[PDB]
C-alpha cells in the first residue's frame, strides 16, 4: 500500500497548520494509525494514536492540550492540527500504519510500525513574501558568481543562458539570516580567455511568486 | 530445574508451552533432550512454521 | 524516558560490529524490543519485530535480541546499506506511551585530502549604483570538512550579524561552506581591501582583490 | 472445566443454575491485521476462585531468581494475545459469549 | 524431528555425478569458522531445545 | 576400456589451465596421444601430434605433453573470443583401433542476473479448425540460462507430455528458450485459464493470458 501525505510551509508562529494523510490500497477500517515527529538531528518522539472507525484517542504526557482530533471517513482520511506552535516544533512528520488494532492501554506491547508515511518538513517562522531579488557580482582560470537574495519562500531554480549552458553550473545551499529571509548563491566555472569575449547571462525562477527576472553580468576592469 | 539457570546469561527463551515452575507441579514421564551449535546470525529463524 | 545509546559505532566492512541499547525496569525486559533504521531524506522502516523476527524483503544478514536490561543489534558486512542509522524503540508504563532512542550513527573504515579554494568576489557597479553592497567568500572543494571562515578588514576580524551555514554532501563526495555579511555600501567605499582568509587544518590561504579592481 | 479457560480467566462453580449465550461475530470485532485488543492470562501461581475476577500487569515469577522487571529468559508476562483472523476455519474464529 | 546424516554429493541438475565436484555438484557439508575477530553476529552459540 | 575426460573445466582469463586425460598402461605412453579440437558449426582440427612436435599453421601458444597414466594439455592464457573443447585420442592393442574421449568445455570466469520476459501465445482458430489444439510460451530476454519451463492451470499441473528446449546462444548477449505443448480440442477449452512458468535460479513470474483474444 502506499501512504501519500500532504505537507505544508512555512507559516507564522501561534497560528493553525493543516496537515492530513490519504490511505490507499488497503481497507481503512481496520488499522490504527500512529503521529511521530523528527527534529533535525534529534530521535523520534511519540504522542498517540487515532482509531479509524471509532472516535477514541489518546494523548502522551507532554502534548495534551495542544492537539486535536478530526476524521473523514468519507474522504478516507485522517485530519489533524496543531495549535499555539512553538520555535522549536521544525520537524517532519510521518503518517505511520499500525499492524493490528488496539483500543485499550495494555495492547500496545505487541505493536510494531507496519508500513510509514512520507512527510514535508514544516518549518514555522514569519517572513516577508515577495519575488527573488537578484545582487549583481563581478569575476575576481579567473570565476564569476550569481547571488540572489530575500527569496521567499523556498525553493528557487537557477539557469544560465536561459538554458542553454548546462556545463560548469554549481549551486550552493541556503543559508538562514537573522532577519527571517533567505539568501543562496550560483557560481560558475569559466576559462580565463572568456570573461570579456563571451558574456554570460544569470537567470532565476520563483514559482511561488510567478514572476521572472533578469539581468546582464559585466566584468569590471 | 533449580541448577539450571547458574550456566551464565541466556540467548533467548521465548516459549510457546508451560512455565518452568509448573513443570514442578506437574510431574512427567518423558522429555527429548537434543542440543546442536549453530552461528549466532543463524538462531533468529529456529520457529515454528 | 529516553533510552541511553553510544552516539556513533563503526567499523571495518567483513566482520560484525554491535549496538547496545540499555534500558530502565519498565522501559524494557518487561516488554518487547523493536529496531527501526531510516535512509537519509526517506522514510523509516521495520527492522527487527517480536525481537527476533524480520520482515519479508529484510534478509537472514540483519540480527539483534535482549538479555537483560539491555538490547543488543548485531550485523555482518557493511557494503552500502548499512551507513544509515538505528534507532533502539520499547514500551514503557510511566509515560504510557512509545518511548524511543537517541540515535546511533554507523559508517565504515577514504578520501584524499583536498586544500580549501577561496574565491572572493567585488562588488560590481550594478550594486554600487544601487547602495547595495554584500561581504561575500566561498570556500569549496575541500575534505574534511573544519574551514573558519574570518570577516577580516586588514587590520581585525569582524564579527557582527555573520550569517553561515553548515558543509552539505556534494555530487562528488566534497562539502561546500557559505558565509554571508550584509553592511552599508560606505564602509566598503571607506575600506581599503578585503580578505577572507579560511583556515582549514592550518593551510592558511589568502585572495586578496581589490573593491575597484 | 480444566483448560487454558475455566482455570486462570473465569471458572465457573459447580452449580450455577444458568446458562451461556453464544453466536459467531467474523466481522463486528475480527480484522484481516488481527484483533489484538482480546486477550488473555495465560500463566498464574495458583488456580482460580469460581466468579472472582482478577487483573494484574505483574510479571509471574518462573525459576529460583525473583523477576522484578526482567522477563524473557526465566519469567514470563502472563498475558497472551489473540491473532483473530478471518483467514482460519471455525476452531479459531472469535465467537462472542455472554453468560 | 529426525536426523539425517550423509557424505554423497548432492547433485543440483541432471549433471551425473558419483564422488566428483562439478560446477553443478556441490558437497553438501560446509564448514563453519570461530575466531575471536568476529563479533557478536559470527559466533556459535549452543543451542539447545 | 574408454578413455575419459572431464565434462567441463573452468579458467578464467589472465593466467595458464590444462586438460588432463586418464588412462591405462597400454593406452597411454606405449602409443601416443592425439588432440582434437573442433570449432562450433564448422569442421574439427589437430591440436598436437607426437606429444613433442608442433603442427605448421599456429603460433608458439599451446602445449601438450604425455607423463605415464595421464596426458596433460598445456593451455597459456585463455580468450574470451574463443571457446573450444579438447578430444583425447589414444590407440590400444586389445580392441586394436582409436578409442576417444569424452570431451571438455572451456569457460571464462560473472555478470549480474537479468529480469525475465516470458509471452503467450494461444491458437487461433485455424489451427482448432484441424480437430487439434498445441499451446507454445517463449521465454527470452535472461542471463543466464539453465532454465525450466512448466504448464500450469492455476489449479493443477498436467503431464501429458511436456517437453522443454535447450538454451540457445543468441547474437545481443542474451539466452532464449521455448516450450511445446499439443493437446485435443475437448480438453483445451475445459480450462478458461492457462500459464508457464519459468525457472530463473531466484526470480519466476507467471503469464496469465485468457484463452479468448
Amino acid at each position: 500500500v502506499q501512504l501519500v501525505q500532504s505537507g505544508a510551509e512555512v507559516k507564522k508562529p501561534g497560528a493553525s497548520v493543516k496537515v492530513s494523510c490519504k490511505a490507499s490500497g488497503y481497507i481503512f477500517s481496520d488499522y490504527n494509525i500512529h503521529w511521530v515527529r523528527q527534529a533535525p538531528g534529534q530521535g523520534l518522539e511519540w504522542m498517540g494514536w487515532i482509531s479509524p472507525d471509532s472516535d477514541d484517542t489518546n494523548y502522551a504526557q507532554s502534548f495534551q492540550g495542544r492537539v486535536t482530533m478530526t476524521r473523514d471517513t468519507s474522504i478516507t482520511t485522517v485530519y489533524m492540527e496543531l495549535s499555539s506552535l512553538r520555535s522549536d516544533d521544525t520537524a517532519v512528520y510521518f503518517c505511520a500504519r499500525s499492524v493490528g488494532y488496539c483500543s485499550l492501554n495494555s495492547c500496545q506491547r505487541w505493536m510494531w510500525f507496519d508500513t510509514w508515511g512520507q512527510g514535508a518538513l514544516v518549518t514555522v517562522s514569519s517572513a516577508s513574501t515577495k519575488g527573488p531579488s537578484v545582487f549583481p557580482l563581478a569575476p575576481s582560470t579567473a570565476a564569476l558568481g550569481c547571488l540572489v537574495k530575500d527569496y521567499f519562500p523556498e525553493p528557487v531554480t537557477v539557469s544560465w543562458n536561459s538554458g542553454a549552458l548546462t556545463s560548469g553550473v554549481h549551486t550552493f545551499p541556503a543559508v538562514l539570516q537573522s532577519s527571517g529571509l533567505y539568501s543562496l548563491s550560483s557560481v560558475v566555472t569559466v576559462p580565463s580567455s572568456s570573461l570579456g569575449t563571451q558574456t554570460y547571462i544569470c537567470n532565476v525562477n520563483h514559482k511561488p511568486s510567478n514572476t521572472k527576472v533578469d539581468k546582464k553580468v559585466e566584468p569590471k576592469s | 530445574y533449580s541448577v539450571l539457570y547458574n550456566f551464565a546469561p541466556f540467548f533467548a527463551f521465548k516459549c510457546y508451552g508451560v512455565s518452568p515452575t509448573k513443570l514442578n507441579d506437574l510431574c512427567f514421564t518423558n522429555v527429548y533432550a537434543d542440543s546442536f551449535v549453530i552461528r549466532g546470525n543463524e538462531v533468529s529463524q529456529i520457529a515454528p512454521g | 524516558p529516553v533510552l541511553t545509546q553510544p552516539p556513533s559505532a563503526s567499523g571495518p566492512p567483513g566482520q560484525s560490529v554491535s549496538i547496545s541499547c540499555s534500558g530502565s525496569r519498565s522501559n524494557i525486559g518487561t516488554n518487547f524490543v523493536y529496531w527501526y533504521q531510516q535512509l537519509p531524506g526517506a522514510a523509516p522502516k521495520l527492522l527487527i519485530y517480536k525481537n527476533d523476527q524480520r520482515p519479508s524483503g529484510v534478509p537472514e544478514r540483519f540480527f539483534g535480541s535482549k538479555s537483560g536490561t539491555s538490547a543488543s543489534l548485531a550485523i555482518s558486512g557493511l557494503r552500502s546499506e548499512d551507513e544509515v542509522d538505528y534507532y533502539c524503540a520499547a514500551w514503557d508504563d510511566s509515560l504510557s506511551g512509545h518511548v524511543f532512542g537517541a540515535g546511533t550513527k554507523v559508517t565504515v573504515l577514504g578520501q584524499p585530502k583536498a586544500a580549501p579554494s577561496v574565491t572572493l568576489f567585488p562588488p560590481s557597479s550594478e550594486e554600487l549604483q544601487a547602495n547595495k553592497a554584500t561581504l561575500v567568500c566561498l570556500i569549496s572543494d575541500f575534505y574534511p570538512g573544519a574551514v573558519t571562515v574570518a570577516w577580516k578588514a586588514d587590520s581585525s576580524p569582524v564579527k557582527a550579524g555573520v550569517e553561515t551555514t553548515t558543509p552539505s554532501k556534494q555530487s562528488n563526495n566534497k562539502y561546500a561552506a557559505s558565509s554571508y555579511l550584509s553592511l552599508t555600501p560606505e564602509q566598503w567605499k571607506s575600506h581599503r581591501s578585503y580578505s577572507c582568509q579560511v583556515t582549514h587544518e592550518g593551510s592558511t590561504v589568502e585572495k586578496t582583490v581589490a573593491p575597484t579592481e | 472445566q480444566t483448560g487454558n479457560i475455566a482455570d486462570y480467566n473465569y471458572k465457573l462453580p459447580d452449580d450455577f443454575t444458568g446458562c451461556v449465550i453464544a453466536w459467531n461475530s467474523n466481522k463486528l470485532d475480527s480484522k484481516v491485521g488481527g484483533n489484538y485488543n482480546y486477550l488473555y492470562r495465560l500463566f498464574r501461581k495458583s488456580n482460580l476462585k469460581p466468579f472472582e475476577r482478577d487483573i494484574s500487569t505483574e510479571i509471574y515469577q518462573a525459576g529460583n531468581k525473583p523477576c522484578n522487571g526482567v522477563a524473557g529468559f526465566n519469567c514470563y508476562f502472563p498475558l497472551r494475545s489473540y491473532g483473530f483472523r478471518p483467514t482460519y476455519g471455525v476452531g479459531h474464529q472469535p465467537y462472542r459469549v455472554v453468560v
